[PDB]
Formats: structure tokens, sequence, C-alpha cells
């Protein structure tokens, strides 16, 4: 899927940053 | 004795996610029935035609300008069905049962549904008396 | 509950997908639906991938929720079959409707089975005298044999059955099976209380001693039901046939809503349509409900299917289908129906595998070949006769005209089972009497009577009597008016003492609607 | 084979992958761990550019877009399921899925721990007993033994009473539908006597 529960997707509800602070230190150079 | 059996009945919501064609599609109505007579928020009611995986389709029983996406279709919980009975006598109702005469509401009616299987085998006899339709080529 | 139990999971019309955890239902397996209104029975048609089948519903499906608990039964539609099936009305689920008590099943069989092998096959013409002249003439029926009536919206397909019925299945000696596949309740009512009053259907203590099975499937029934009847009626013909080993007769009428409900159930299946508009598996799904109504080493199965051509259209896909499935076809056309010949059989567009000199005789066969040379040099005659006149034809054209419209009248009859609507009494003709007098009428020896003469009539016999009969009619002029009327002598009372017999009747003021309606 | 089953029912071909995402993190115990996970790839999408060019732009080849979602996700403890499924959605391109897997794994998540997110309506702001008045008033309406998370409105065109928006159905108890229900019943019981 519906349009109303997809819409609150855009609020950050991650409650943990194990993962977020971890792929843009292996992002970069994976892409380049 | 009304005041006192009085049960608020838990209106079952449902938005529109896309209307034109005549057809409406309604996200929602998790319960509602194949044929049921669901009715929009513009006052335009509708019928649910085919219930689907993921929406339901409506067709809709009147004018399909006034449904937008969004807007909400509450079912009324009954196939869909028109006031029969001795107070429909002499009255012009259009094809949902609504009087369009302006002579007020159908007092002293009831409603019935519209899709009734028709009457079986053991339930027919044999036509016996005369219609008579007043032409004199056709009863004679 | 959970496994052997799956929940419907969206409703198309009659098309209901259910949704199963695990272990799955066979294709044509029936389901059942819990707490309908009525008992709905689904049955299997298509495995649609994920967990989901796809079924057709056997009743409405009016009123079901996508959560609605769905039970297997673990197999097809079963139906009772037996010789406690015979005297009772079933619908296609076996179910009795004619209010007489639960249905004393000798067996409980599937509706769905394969054809009987290529070894099983009979190859056995033997002829079946119908007392219709145009069809033991010209397309005779094979005794054993599957026989097509075709034709489109009152033609008269009912009444050539019903005639058919009441010839050959009151001097049969087997069981008979009625589907009623797609006609009118009207119609199946009134071959219900036909049938009670010739003693072929009797009721309560004495019913074992009848002779037909009714099921019917009528045109007020949703698309999953007549697409399944006939199946039905075939299987109770064919525990008849497999089982008990006798010769029965199958009487299917309009098997083209078999064709057509199929047509309807698969526009919601998902599916490309083929030609006219139907079905892809059109030509299959005939072939094999078709293939099951056959003639075995182990009994018969004399099958009349009446089958409705849409908009008289013959080249449409289900009924140039079915010509294929039928050993005798019967085409009825609206014209010669509009020219008041009935029944309205077109005598060069019916054929039959037993007009063959090897089957029926010489002399038969060759009176058929003569008839029908007639009637098509006569056909072939139909232009000029129309534009330029009857007065430009050679004499030997104008013979084969003259002949032509004596054999045309001649091939028309009065039904008894018409002669309620009609007041001519029903002729039943023999074999030999209508070879007899078409080759009377081929030879020669009857130019000399009038047309009308041979206008629904029994056989030879009663042309030259309606002859003489209609020309003592222009000699039909009597004297004096014979009155003995005038003033006859307190026999014809006066109009006050008639008025004075009548009797008053109650006018109920002012129809009293109210009052009753609550009642409730 | 044998996994748990869903605690409802499912639309098709992303809630399907959202059902299975459960069915085998239910067998792991690992439903609030890969929630979790779930969530900081959607705000992961929301940082870089050049992470959701690889669910959107048609020209990246299927072998970069397979090697750069393995390549970042050898490390960081992420859970052997995500890491799993997000090397099966980038071999098909159906990494924009994703948005889609999240709000069909919440709604299985929130019927695993039997909340149900509702909203009242009411005239005037709550106490604490009417509160609980009103917490089993409202738990008539759901199905099993479900711990009822309310929101607290106020709309003060409703005269007393409550309303519940469930985002599924309505019930209405407040009195303004009271009377004006309660006045087309008198109105249309004396246009019959
Ligand atoms: N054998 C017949 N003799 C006379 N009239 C007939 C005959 N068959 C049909 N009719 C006329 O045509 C109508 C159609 O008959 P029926 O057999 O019910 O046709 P169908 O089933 O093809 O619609 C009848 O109601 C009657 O008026
Ligand atoms: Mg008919």
């Amino acid at each position: 899927a519906d349009a109303k529960a997809l819409d609150e997707l855009r609020k950050p509800k991650f409650s943990s940053k194990y993962l977020i602070q971890h792929v843009s230190q292996k992002l970069i150079p994976a892409v380049k | 004795e009304w005041e006192k059996s009085y049960q608020p009945p838990v209106i079952h919501l449902g938005r529109v996610l896309s209307v034109g064609d005549g057809i409406a599609r309604v996200y929602g109505l998790k319960s509602v029935q194949a044929g049921e007579l669901v009715c929009f928020d513009s006052g335009v009611k509708g019928m649910a035609l085919n219930l689907q995986a993921d929406h339901v389709g409506v067709v809709v029983f009147g004018n399909d300008s006034v449904i937008h996406q969004g807007d909400l279709v509450y079912r009324t919980g009954q196939i869909v069905n028109v006031p029969i009975g001795p107070g429909t006598l002499g009255r012009v109702t259009d094809g949902l049962g609504q009087p369009i005469d302006g002579k007020g509401p159908l007092t002293n009616v009831r409603s019935s549904l519209v899709e009734v299987k028709a009457p079986g085998i053991i339930a027919r006899q044999s036509v016996r008396e005369p219609l008579f339709t007043g032409v004199k080529a056709v009863d004679a | 509950p959970a496994i052997d139990a799956g929940y419907v999971s969206q409703v198309i019309g009659p098309v209901v997908d259910v949704r199963f955890d695990g272990e799955l239902p066979s294709i044509l397996s029936s389901l059942e639906v819990e707490g309908h209104s009525v008992r709905l029975v689904l049955e299997v048609a298509q495995h649609m991938g994920d967990n989901t089948v796809r079924c057709i519903a056997m009743d409405s499906t009016d009123g079901l929720v996508r959560g609605q608990k769905v039970v297997d039964t673990g197999s097809p539609i079963k139906v009772p079959v037996g010789r406690g099936t015979l005297g009772r009305i079933m619908n296609v689920i076996g179910e009795p409707v004619d209010e007489q008590g639960p249905i004393d099943a000798a067996d409980i069989w599937s509706i769905h089975r394969e054809a009987p092998e290529f070894t099983e096959q009979s190859t056995e013409q033997e002829i079946l005298v119908t007392g219709i002249k145009v069809v033991d003439l010209l397309a005779p029926y094979q005794r054993g044999g599957k026989i097509g009536l075709f034709g489109g919206a009152g033609v008269g397909k009912t009444v050539l059955i019903m005639e058919l019925i009441n010839n050959v299945a009151k001097a049969h000696g087997g069981f008979s099976v009625f589907a009623g596949v797609g006609e009118r309740t009207r119609e199946g009512n009134d071959l219900y209380r036909e049938m009670i009053e010739s003693g072929v259907i009797k009721l309560g203590a004495e019913r074992g001693n009848s002779k037909c099975t009714l099921v019917y499937g009528q045109m007020n029934e949703p698309p999953g039901a007549r697409a399944r009847v006939a199946l039905t009626g075939l299987t109770v013909a064919e525990y008849f046939r497999d089982i008990e080993g006798q010769d029965v007769l199958l009487f299917v009428d309009n098997i083209f809503r078999f064709t057509q409900a199929n047509s309807e159930v698969s526009a919601l299946l998902g599916r490309i349509p083929s030609a006219v508009g139907y079905q892809p598996t059109l030509a299959t799904d005939l072939g094999g409900l078709q293939e099951r109504i056959t003639t075995t080493t182990k009994g018969s199965i004399t099958s009349v299917q009446a089958v409705y051509v849409p908009a008289d259209d013959l080249t449409d896909p289900a009924p140039a289908t079915t010509f294929a499935h039928l050993d005798a076809t019967t085409v009825l056309s609206r014209s010669i129906a509009e020219l008041g010949i009935y029944p309205a059989v077109d005598p060069l567009d019916s054929t039959s595998r037993m007009l063959n000199p090897n089957v029926i005789g010489a002399e038969h066969y060759n009176v058929a070949r003569g008839v029908q040379k007639v009637l098509q040099d006569y056909k072939n005659l139909q232009d000029i006769i129309a534009i330029l006149g009857m007065d430009e034809l050679s004499e030997e054209d104008k013979l084969t005209v003259a002949r032509a419209r004596k054999i045309q009248r001649f091939l028309s009859q009065p039904f008894q089972v018409a002669e309620v609507f009609t007041g001519t009494p029903g002729k039943y003709v023999d074999l030999a009497d209508t070879i007899s007098g078409f080759q009377g009428v081929l030879t020669g020896k009857y130019d000399d009577l009038p047309e009308m003469a041979f206008y629904m009539v029994g056989d030879i016999k009663e042309v030259k009597e309606k002859a003489d009969k209609m020309a003592k009619d222009i000699a039909s002029r009597k004297e004096a008016d014979n009155k003995k009327v005038s003033e006859e002598l307190k026999d014809i009372p006066s109009l006050d003492k008639l008025v004075s017999e009548i009797k008053e009747v109650v006018i109920e003021e002012d129809d009293g609607l109210e009052e009753d309606f609550k009642a409730e | 084979l044998k996994l748990p089953t869903a605690p409802l029912q499912l639309s098709g071909t992303s809630a399907q992958i959202a059902t299975l995402l459960w069915q085998v993190a239910a067998k792991e115990n690992q439903l609030d761990k890969v929630q979790d996970e779930l969530y900081q790839f959607i705000e992961l999408f929301k940082q870089h550019s050049e992470l959701r060019r690889l669910a959107t732009d048609p020209f990246v080849p299927t072998l970069v877009r397979t090697k750069i979602i393995s390549s970042v996700l050898k490390d960081s403890g992420a859970s052997e399921i995500t890491k799993k499924l997000f090397e099966a959605l980038a071999d098909e391109g159906a990494l924009s899925a994703l948005l889609e897997v999240t709000v069909n794994y919440e709604e299985l998540m929130l019927a695993h721990k039997k909340e149900v997110y509702c909203t009242v309506i009411t005239a005037e702001p709550l106490d604490k007993l009417e509160r609980v008045e009103l917490t089993k008033k409202a738990e008539k309406f759901v199905d099993a033994g479900f711990k009822l998370v309310m929101q607290e409105k106020i709309d003060k065109k409703l005269l007393g009473g409550f309303v519940i928006e469930f985002s599924d159905r309505r019930v209405d108890m407040s009195t303004a539908k009271k009377v004006e229900e309660f006045n087309n019943f008198v109105n249309k019981l004396v246009l019959s006597i």
C-alpha cells in the first residue's frame, strides 16, 4: 504494498548504525 | 428499546487506488463480499465485482467523475439490494431503487437482493390462467 | 485443519482462486466452501503456480470473502449413479432437486473419466426407426449412434427431441437419461410432469419401475454448473452402459450450452481467446466430452443431442466442431420453418452414415438419393424462378419443380407432441410406408394430386384422403343454411334469465397490500 | 520444507519475498535482527546515489551489480540471511523491491508481536481511568489478545465519546453519530407511524 505504509519509510527508523556507517567505508572503493 | 440495543458497527474502510473507465480499483476492504454493494464517500454506490488479491474491482452505479484516487469506500455489508414491497407501487425509481419522482422516500418497503436464483424445476407449475393484454391482435 | 484447508484468494465472477498452505488438490478435484448460503462446490481447473489453485464454482459466488476456508474432498465431483437414480432429478453436483428425499445410490461415481479405448469400440450399424419421414428417409438414425439436431432459436429442435423421446424412448426397453444443459426450466418442469403422466417416471413406492433419470443444469445456473451438468448426465448414462451393461438413451438438450459455458468461464481463466470469441480449448473440451458418449462392447448409448447454432450460422466453431462427433446430423433451418414445413429439417444439409446401400438396402438408398436429386435440382432453379418467373423453364424443369414442391410438403409431418398447439393428430409413419410413398412421388404416380394434399399428412394413403377431403371442400355448398335455431322453444332462455344465474363476485376493497406486508 | 507459518497471508512477488524473509528469520529467531537490517539499507539508499544507481539504472551490468553488493557485505556482521537476500535481488535486479519488501516485512512483524496501531479521536483529552475504560472497550474490536497501541487526537466537533481509526476499519462511538443516528431513526419511525 500500500501507499500510506510506504510513505512512512521516508522517515529514519533504523535504530542501529552498524551498517550505514560501515557501507560508506567500503562502497566507494567497490564502485571505483 | 432502540437506545438500549445500540451498537455502532465497525465501518470497514478502503481507499480508491484507480478510477476511470467506469470502474474503480479499491485498496482495502479485506472482508468485502463478491457482489456486495459498497458506498463511496461521494454518496455514489458501487458493486464489488472482482475481488482480487491486491484490490477490489468496483463498478460504479453512477457518474464516476466524483470518485478520486484516495477516496474512502465504505462497505455496506450486503449483496446488491433494492427496496421491494407495496410501497414501491406508484413510484418512479432509478436502477437502484431510489425514487426519482421526488415524492419522498419509499415508505413501507423492505430491501431484497436483485440477484436471486430463479425457481427450480419442482417450484414451477404449468401456465394455466390467461393474462389479457387488451390488444385483440395479441389476445386472439 | 491447517493443511487440507485452503482459503479463497480471489474471486472473479464464477472463477475462484483458492490458496492452499501446502498439499494442493489435484486438477478436477472438488472443493467445498465453508459457511456459504447454499452448498458451494468448486472444481479445480488450474494450478496457478504459487500454491494457488484456480477453480470454477458450481453455484453462484455472490457472498464469498477472500478469507473463506475451503476444504478439499480429495476427489472429483462424485454423483450418485445406479438404479436408484431412475425417476429422480439431479443437478450438476448430484443433489436431488425433486424433493423426493435422498437418492439411493448403487454407487457414487466421479463425473470425470477418460473415453473408452479403441478396443472397446463396437462397429454395428443397425437402423433406428423414428417414425419421422424426413429422418427415416434422408438421414436415418443409428441404433447405438450419436445423433445431432442442429438449428438456432425457434426452429424446432426441442419439439424434435420430444417427438424422438415419444417415439423411440417409449418403445425402447432400456433406460433413458435426459440431461437438460442450459435450457428453459419451464421445459424441464414440463418434461418432468409429462413423464409422470406417462409412467416413465413414477413417484414414491413404485419409483424403481421408472425408466428415466433427469439431470437438469438449466439456463438460470451460473456458468460453472452448465459447463459440467452434461458430464453428470453422461455419468448416469455411463453407469448403465458399463455396470448394468444395457442399451440406454441419452437426450442432451443443447450441448451447445456446454461449449458456451466453458466460453464464459475461459474469459476469466486468463487465456488468449480463439476465433469468434470462444476458448482456445474448444475442440478438445467438446471432444473429451463427446468421446465418452459411445456404444461399447458392454453396452449402447443412443445419443440424441440438440445443437444450437448462433445467429443461424453453421460456420460458427461450436456447431462446426460438433459436426465431426455425430453419426446422424439433422440440420433444421429457419427458412424451411418459415415455409410452414415442420419438422424444419433441411434435407440437403442433413446426413447420416446409415445412408449407405450396404446398410439400409438398395431401394431405400435409391429413393433417398432420388429425393435429394429432385430437391437439389429445384434448389438450382431458385434464382430464375425468383427473377424470371415459373413460366420460363423447360417442361422437364417445371416437372422437377412440381415434384420437388410435392416432396417438400410430403417431408413435413404432424407430431404427436405438437398436437396440443396445432390441433392435428400426430402421425407415426412406418419406414416402409415412407419408402413406398416417396417412390410413388418419384416415379410419377402422384403428379395428379395438388401440392397441399401432401402438407402435414402421415403417408401415401393420407395424401389421397386429403385430396378427396379438399376437393369435396370446393364442392361443399349446402342449401338453406340448416338453421333449426330460429325461435327454439324453451331451449334458449332470455338474457336476464342468464344474468340471473351468473354469480356475484366480491371485490375486496383496494388491494389489501399494506395489511399483509406488515404481517411479516 | 518445514518452515514456521507466516502470521498472515499476503500479496504477490514482493510480499512473497517478505513472507519468505520472515519465514527463515523466524527459524533463526532473528526477526528483530533483520527488521533492523532492512531499515538500515533504506537510509543507506537515502544517502548514496551510487548505491541506488544499482537499482534504477538499467545500464549497469548484472555482473557489476552482484559483485558490488557482495564486496560491500563481506563484513560488518550483517545477518547471513540478508547478505543472502541482497545477492538474490542483485542477481535478478530486484533491488528496487526492498522498499516494498520492508513495508511487507513490517506487518508480518506487527502480526507476530500482535500489535495494531490505532488512532483515538476524542472531544477532550482523556483521564488515566478514561484510557483504561477505552482500552478494554476497544479490545472488543481486535480478534485476539492484541496489544493495542493508541494514538490520541482531539476534535471538538465530536461532542464527547471517541472514534477509533484502525487504518483498516473505523468504529464511531461518539455522541455526534449517536445523536444523528438517533434523529434518523426517529424521523424514519414517524415516517411510518
Ligand atoms: N414440429 C413442430 N411442428 C410445429 N411447430 C413447431 C414444431 N417445432 C417447433 N415448432 C414451432 O416453433 C417453436 C419452436 O419449437 P422448439 O422445438 O421449442 O424450438 P427451439 O428449441 O429450437 O427454440 C414452437 O413453439 C412452435 O411454435
Ligand atoms: Mg429449446
